[PDB]
RNA sequence: AGACAACCUGGCGAACUGAAACAUCUUAGUAGCCAGAGGAAAAGAAAGCAAAAGCGAUUCCCGUAGUAGCGGCGAGCGAA
RNA sequence: UUACUGUUCCCUGGGAUUGGCUUUGGGCUUUUCCUGCGCAGCUUAGGUGGAAGGCGAAGAAGGCCCCCUUCCGGGGGGGCCCGAGCCAUCAGUGAGAUACCACUCUGGAAGAGCUAGAAUUCUAACCUUGUGUCAGGACCUACGGGCCAAGGGACAUUCU
């Protein structure tokens, strides 16, 4: 029998102080989405570089352990000599323009879609369907490319792109805080693991800061990117 | 160790210092005396201190403890 | 490190438990001014001077949060505000039938400075939310009776 | 208080002379001045030394080296 | 003695007793703004994950005028007259990367502050002399101690 707000509650359940690590910043980052919906799970980290230059910048790439990979059905579509190499890459399901009449019944047994650049004329159309629940590829997400063996080989690994803004933070949502306890760890762990090779040659002395992992609305915690 | 001589209050008297730049001779040195103003607690007392013993004559009991009887005023 | 507690022109108010000036406090604010010295001596004896301002969350408030309790299941209160007029009414209700009816049964006194802005004058169903402090609040019915 | 014979603790503190010159240094932290106490004082059972073997209070005597070390590494002094 | 090596005295500066405000002027921790539009994309995207529901107590169109970045071809923000209500994003288009919803830096300014220096005021010492009151019976020209008050004012002096 209490009253209470959305903040006191929460900032009382985490220390700003304490050095909490993977492991405890795990029962942790959940109790702290006590928001309606599936809250996701950010994680903010201060490099120690020079914004201004580009040799400073950081781009690459990490592999999230979970979330992509293999349990994700992606759906090859392309003409021509390029639906045979979609197959024998091992892709859930390959056609050409003619299961463009499938998705339009209501059928989305998929999540991750990929087509050549010479059936995007007809692609365009589903930009209703296909175009709001972005599964429509596109030219940036690599989805869209004549070597589409190297595609759907790719996502069977999963990865997500991330730099170094005028400030000099990083930020990618490993995932969220309704996946299970022992995913939330591998995901974080890889995402450092994975940025921490692409640091520039230039850099001199303690290359990080201090590491954070927050969610949409809430407070901060301190992880230890060592553990 | 001993601070040097310029009244007393607390310390002793004088205790000489020494030279070493290029060369060691006995310098006649003497002390930061100093005095302090104590009103509150009891009667009007300059003690001429050494800027060392500031701390066990109005800090401890030395004198802080405002009691009426007892020997002279002064700490003699 | 010391106690200002009596703030006058100073960045700190109850004493400061934090980094302050130094060299105004040797001669000065202690002697015939502010007992300050923030030691671990007059430390706890400065809490005893501030935990006894905060126990009034859990003790003068469980002393005044009951009201809502003691007074909710109470009987219909029956005041007769003559109600004539072929359908108003004839007495005045500002704040005196609004908790001296409190006493109307069974003893029992409460204040008038708890009580809303009064209601129109009628003889339906009265809506007297007694207001005690800014922390906790209550509910008292009123109805009128044609005598 | 003995205007205290020496020994002892403490404060302060030279020069002549040696360095075949002399201001570093050494010669003396002696002599000398002053204060206090004991008949012993002082010191004393050890945040020591050594060492991974172990000893293990202080003080005194004989050695360990008057070697090592320190120094216009000159004079000279001098460990553990 | 304008020989050498030191020293007393006479002086200068920092650190201490000297601490608390204000004004002007730097810097740092950086708060809020302003140039990383070359080109294409008519609209300035400095960016990732959203990629699709959410937002309803921290700056969301024009005629007319100024400043701030470039009223200074057109834009954003503060306002007087004119002046619809739920919005935005998006496929296509399309650069290497595009601005809404949830979070984020420099060079150079203003503000909130920390700190190193000048210039003012008062006061809590300190210095000092000075009406007077006091340690009385000190019916003596005097050091020293204390109260009150005045003056200077925490800039000497003292110590390293």
């Amino acid at each position: 029998r209490t009253r209470s707000k959305r903040f006191l509650e929460i900032q009382k359940l985490r220390e700003i102080k304490q050095e909490y690590d993977l492991k405890t910043a795990l029962s942790l980052m959940k109790q702290m989405s006590s928001t309606k919906f599936v809250e996701t799970a950010e994680a903010h980290f201060r490099l120690n570089i020079d914004p201004k230059y580009n040799d400073q910048q950081l781009r690459a790439t990490v592999s999230l352990p979970k979330g992509t990979g293999k349990t994700v059905k992606i759906a090859v579509l392309a003409q021509g000599d390029k639906i045979d190499e979609a197959k024998a890459a091992g892709a859930d399901i390959v056609g050409g323009e003619e299961l463009i009449e499938q998705i339009k019944g209501g059928f989305m047994d998929f999540d991750k879609l990929i087509a050549t650049s010479d059936m995007m004329a007809k692609v365009a159309s589903l930009g209703r369907i296909l175009g709001p629940r972005g599964l429509m590829p596109t030219p940036k997400a690599g989805t869209v490319t004549p070597n589409v063996a190297q595609a759907v080989e790719e996502f069977k690994k999963g990865k997500v792109e991330f730099r170094v803004d005028k400030t000099g933070i990083v930020h990618i949502p490993f995932g969220k805080l309704n996946f299970e306890e022992e995913d939330l760890l591998i995901n974080l762990f890889a995402t450092i693991k994975s940025v921490e090779t692409n640091k520039p040659t230039g850099a001199k002395g303690v290359y990080w800061k201090s590491a954070h992992i927050s969610s949409s609305m809430g407070p901060s915690i301190r992880l230890n990117i060592r553990e | 160790r001993i601070c040097p001589f310029t009244g007393k209050k607390s310390n002793r008297a004088n205790k000489v210092s020494h030279s070493n730049h290029k060369t060691k001779k006995l310098q006649f040195v003497n002390l930061q005396y100093k005095r302090i103003w104590w009103e509150a607690g009891k009667r009007y007392v300059k003690l001429r201190l050494s800027t060392k013993a500031i701390k066990t004559i109005e800090k401890n009991g030395l004198d802080a403890v405002a009691k009426k009887a007892g020997i002279d005023l002064s700490k003699k | 490190k010391v106690i200002l507690k009596e703030d006058v022109t100073d960045l700190g108010k109850q004493g400061q438990l934090l980094d302050v000036k130094a060299g105004f406090f040797r001669n000065f604010l202690l002697p015939t001014g502010k007992a300050q010295l923030m030691t671990p001596l007059l430390l706890k004896e400065l809490k005893m001077e501030d935990e006894r301002i905060e126990a009034e969350k859990q003790r003068v408030k469980e002393e005044a949060q009951q009201l809502a309790m003691v007074f909710q299941t109470v009987g219909a209160f029956k005041v007769k505000r003559k109600g004539g007029k072929g359908k108003l009414i004839f007495g005045s209700v500002t704040a005196q039938d609004l908790v001296d009816i409190i006493k109307s049964q069974l003893q029992k006194d409460i204040d008038k400075r708890l009580v809303s802005l009064p209601e129109i004058r009628e003889t339906g169903e009265y809506i007297a939310e007694l207001k005690l402090h800014p922390d906790v609040t209550a509910r008292v019915k009123i109805n009128v009776f044609a005598n």
